[PDB]
């Protein structure tokens, strides 16, 4: 409904926690080469030992992945100098932080909401998989820390040392941050911790519902897992061999021509290493990138308030909140999001004593009568005064000014 | 740092064998000696069972002009195991054997 | 396993057999596979010393001053009850240093623990700064290598170029 | 530059391998053998070397895709961290961003980042607002701190206190309103201007 007279403004407003999902690690496989290609043979190694430097490079290859998994999973957590630790009591004005900082009863120091997470997500060839450098006990301390220092401190901890602050005036900052006064807080607090503390239940009831949504780790714990199995099915696989199983032509053939058949096998599978390899290389390039943007969401994001629209879901973000993942990061991110609007009348300008007048924050409003200043991103109609406005030219100079009368305070402190 | 070097293996402490636990020798004797091999556009053909089959008896004999192995080498007919033998038979002139 | 009257073995997805009817008794038997693993080398630099532990992967300590970690039979390292910084990574929050001098194995520290002075009126404000300069470095490029394919396969040959067209 | 260096070292040491011939050098086997099987045994090389090339370019073509996000990741610091200040939290060192200096190096770059860190701080009191007439009054920048004794608005990130005013403080509603607001005088400084 546009038109050159009309503004429309949330009188009302929306907190809505999002959810956002990133794989940070791959299944850490190494294989011994020579193993899956002629294991329990001396004399297939003898032949393969004429192709040279593959076994190796392929070895190298894949190990230069595995610590490559360690170092993503540390850059995205490790974000952090100390473990931060809330207190016993939990005066964070109104917000329920229990579903989301530690539970103190489990074995693994988790949240109500991560332990969702771990149950929503899912031999012998010389294939092996390599534990990550950090248990998820130590990736839940620290999203601990991190969360823990996010509400006692705000983004402070990330700059330095943890400045400590109310949770409610770090939320006036937050609040402020995106244009928002800080009264438009402190006039709904009690609404602002019950919109929140309900939608932090949302979460839940979305999260315990369906694992339909954690799709972005699932995939790459199928995606693991199926390039695995190709790789121990092409170990059954002829290549035109007269058996695909080594110790039968080990058994069944003469050495001065057992290894005519072999050469097939050593070629066909050492084929199906360096393909798999590659899936892998390009693979943990593109789990690589996921790390990456996690690692620069949780610096830019949970460790201060982001600007960068849509970045952080949908609405203007005010802070977000780490939870683990198996092989991955769930971000809550918590915005305000514009609700309830109407549209009315407005003006650029505003002509005085033959001067024209801009606000110095906000957008003025007309009722259908009178004139307002209000700030911009939530209603809050101000009597314009020289307190709400500055002044710049003359009323023949803008196009749209209006009709409208300012109230200086000194008139009446002067006159009584 | 840590370096992977190379792969540990435990070995066979032992060696084992096992083969269906009897003594009946086969009938190569009675095929490769027989009173009378067929005409080729009729071969004959002898199913081979229930049998220890030494094929070193086979394998050494000069009266064999030829003695020709495509899906295993002589040597390791000794070692094999087998659910079935079929010995096909018949009589050409020595040209055609190729 | 329930092995009908007729199977002489049964097999996992591998086409490797699993297990087996013995030949000369009416039993099957289950074929497990010997047990092997990655022997990795944890050691400070040699200009340093040539003190080496050595971790065998995934086997439990049995079949190789033996500690067990999640990651494997770890042999030559003393286990430790304090927890420090990480230097060596060993695997499953392991870490293993060379210090007063032999080779130690621990559960890594995250970090000291620092619990927040946190309460609903009151506030820390920073009286002073220190401006800190920090060096940030970045890749580029990679050497700009080229490879004539034909070279690196038929080298002065005729012969082998007829035979790579 | 390490990964390269070991990239050509394989590249070369794989022409020294058979493949299944019946030497690593080509020019033996030409001085030995005629075409009924030269092809035969060269076939293997070109096969075996062939696959160690198309081996070496996918490794340098998967690099090169690491390295130009590392170009772009440079790029993108030069764009925002040099040529400007950024917002963005703990891209550009630890701390709040003043400036970056770029400076060259082997196949890189390396930035000399300039950040403000908070280094002394004191714990103060603090409430989110204060009532004057009934009427209640917050910050139009900083935030209200107390000594114990008085109290004082100031800037969030360096301690420097002012005498609460109509000035630095502006007013909405009134006391009942706000949760944890405290009793304070605001100053107008328009009763002694008038009064003089
Ligand atoms: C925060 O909200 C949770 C619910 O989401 C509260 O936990 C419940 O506590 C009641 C008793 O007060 C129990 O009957 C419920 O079974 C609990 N819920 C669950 C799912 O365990 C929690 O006490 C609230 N905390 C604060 C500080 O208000
Ligand atoms: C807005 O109000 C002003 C008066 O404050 C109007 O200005 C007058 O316009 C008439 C002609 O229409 C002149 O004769 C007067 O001398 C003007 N007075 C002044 C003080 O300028 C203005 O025209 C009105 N504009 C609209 C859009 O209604
Ligand atoms: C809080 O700060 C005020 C000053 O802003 C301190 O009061 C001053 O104390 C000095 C030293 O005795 C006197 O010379 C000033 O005249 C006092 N000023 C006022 C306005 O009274 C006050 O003592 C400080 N409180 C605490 C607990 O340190
Ligand atoms: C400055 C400007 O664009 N003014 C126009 C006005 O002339 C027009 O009559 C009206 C229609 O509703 O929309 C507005
Ligand atoms: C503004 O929105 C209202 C609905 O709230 C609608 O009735 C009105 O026509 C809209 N105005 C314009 C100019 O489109
Ligand atoms: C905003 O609207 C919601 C209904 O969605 C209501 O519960 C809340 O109290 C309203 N807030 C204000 C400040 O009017
Ligand atoms: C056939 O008889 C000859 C002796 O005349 C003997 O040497 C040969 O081994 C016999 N062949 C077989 C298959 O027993
Ligand atoms: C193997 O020998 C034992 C002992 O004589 C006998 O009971 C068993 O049936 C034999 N097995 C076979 C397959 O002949
Ligand atoms: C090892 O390095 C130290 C420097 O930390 C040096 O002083 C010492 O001489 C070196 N030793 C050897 C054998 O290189
Ligand atoms: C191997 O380790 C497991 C650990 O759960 C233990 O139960 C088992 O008894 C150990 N076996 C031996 C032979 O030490
Ligand atoms: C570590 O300390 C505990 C006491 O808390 C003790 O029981 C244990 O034996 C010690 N272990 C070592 C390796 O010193
Ligand atoms: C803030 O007060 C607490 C009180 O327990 C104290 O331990 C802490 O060191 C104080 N912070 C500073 C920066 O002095
Ligand atoms: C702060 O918390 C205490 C409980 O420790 C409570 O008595 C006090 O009223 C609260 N003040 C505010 C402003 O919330």
């Amino acid at each position: 409904a546009y038109s050159n007279n009309s503004i429309a403004i949330p009188t009302n407003f929306t907190i809505s926690v999002t959810t956002e999902i990133l794989p940070v690690s791959m299944t850490k496989t190494s294989v011994d080469c020579t193993m899956y290609i002629c294991g329990d043979s001396t004399e297939c190694s003898n032949l393969l030992l004429q192709y040279g430097s593959f076994c190796t490079q392929l070895n190298r290859a894949l190990t230069g992945i595995a610590v490559e998994q360690d170092k993503n999973t540390q850059e995205v957590f490790a974000q952090v100098k100390q473990i931060y630790k809330t207190p016993p009591i939990k005066d964070f004005g109104g917000f329920n932080f229990s579903q989301i900082l530690p539970d103190p009863s489990k074995p693994s120091k988790r949240s109500f909401i991560e332990d969702l997470l771990f149950n929503k997500v899912t031999k012998f060839n010389g294939l092996t998989v390599l534990p990550p450098l950090l248990t998820d006990e130590m990736i839940a301390q620290y999203t601990s820390a991190l969360l823990a220092g996010t509400i006692t401190s705000g983004w402070t901890f990330g700059a330095g040392a943890a400045l400590q602050i109310p949770f409610a005036m770090q939320m006036a900052y937050r609040f402020n941050g995106i244009g928002v006064t800080q009264n438009v807080l402190y006039e709904n607090q009690k609404l602002i911790a019950n919109q929140f503390n309900s939608a932090i239940g949302k979460i839940q009831d979305s999260l315990s519902s369906t694992a339909s949504a954690l799709g972005k780790l699932q995939d790459v714990v199928n995606q693991n897992a199926q390039a695995l199995n190709t790789l121990v099915k092409q170990l059954s696989s002829n290549f035109g061999a007269i058996s695909s199983v080594l110790n039968d032509i080990l058994s069944r053939l003469d050495p001065p021509e057992a290894e005519v058949q072999i050469d097939r096998l050593i070629t066909g599978r050492l084929q199906s290493l360096q393909t798999y390899v590659t899936q892998q290389l390009i693979r943990a390039a593109e789990i690589r990138a996921s790390a990456n943007l996690a690692a620069t969401k949780m610096s830019e994001c949970v460790l201060g308030q982001s600007k960068r629209v849509d970045f952080c879901g949908k609405g203007y973000h005010l802070m977000s909140f780490p939870q683990s993942a198996p092989h991955g990061v769930v971000f809550l991110h918590v915005t305000y999001v514009p609700a309830q609007e109407k549209n009315f009348t407005t003006a650029p300008a505003i002509c005085h004593d033959g001067k024209a007048h801009f606000p110095r924050e906000g957008v003025f409003v007309s009722n259908g009568t009178h004139w307002f200043v209000t700030q911009r991103n939530f209603y809050e109609p101000q009597i314009i005064t020289t307190d709400n406005t500055f002044v710049s030219g003359n009323c023949d100079v803008v196009i749209g000014i209006v009709n409208n009368t300012v109230y200086d305070p000194l008139q009446p402190e002067l006159d009584s | 740092g840590i370096y992977q070097t190379s792969n540990f293996r435990v070995q066979p402490t032992e060696s084992i064998v096992r083969f269906p636990n009897i003594t009946n020798l086969c009938p190569f004797g009675e095929v490769f000696n027989a009173t009378r091999f067929a005409s080729v556009y009729a071969w004959n053909r002898k199913r081979i069972s229930n049998c220890v089959a030494d094929y070193s008896v086979l394998y050494n004999s000069a009266s064999f002009s030829t003695f020709k192995c495509y899906g295993v080498s002589p040597t390791k007919l000794n070692d094999l195991c087998f659910t079935n033998v079929y010995a096909d038979s018949f009589v050409i002139r020595g040209d055609e054997v190729r | 396993k329930k092995f009908l009257p007729f199977q002489q073995f049964g097999r996992d997805i591998a086409d490797t057999t699993d297990a087996v009817r013995d030949p000369q008794t009416l039993e099957i038997l289950d074929i497990t596979p010997c047990s092997f693993g990655g022997v990795s080398v944890i050691t400070p630099g040699t200009n340093t010393s040539n003190q080496v532990a050595v971790l065998y992967q995934d086997v439990n300590c049995t079949e190789v001053n033996v500690f067990q970690t999640r990651a494997g039979c770890l042999i030559g390292a003393e286990h430790v009850n304090n927890s420090y910084e990480c230097d060596i990574p060993i695997g499953a929050g392991i870490c293993a240093s060379y210090q007063t001098q032999s080779i130690i194995a621990y559960t890594m520290s995250l970090g000291a623990e620092n619990s927040v002075a946190y309460s609903n009126n009151s506030i820390a404000i920073p009286t002073n700064f220190t401006i800190s300069v920090t060096t940030e470095i970045l890749p580029v490029s990679m050497t700009k290598t080229s490879v004539d394919c034909t070279m690196y396969i038929c080298g002065d040959s005729t012969e082998c170029s007829n035979l790579l067209l």
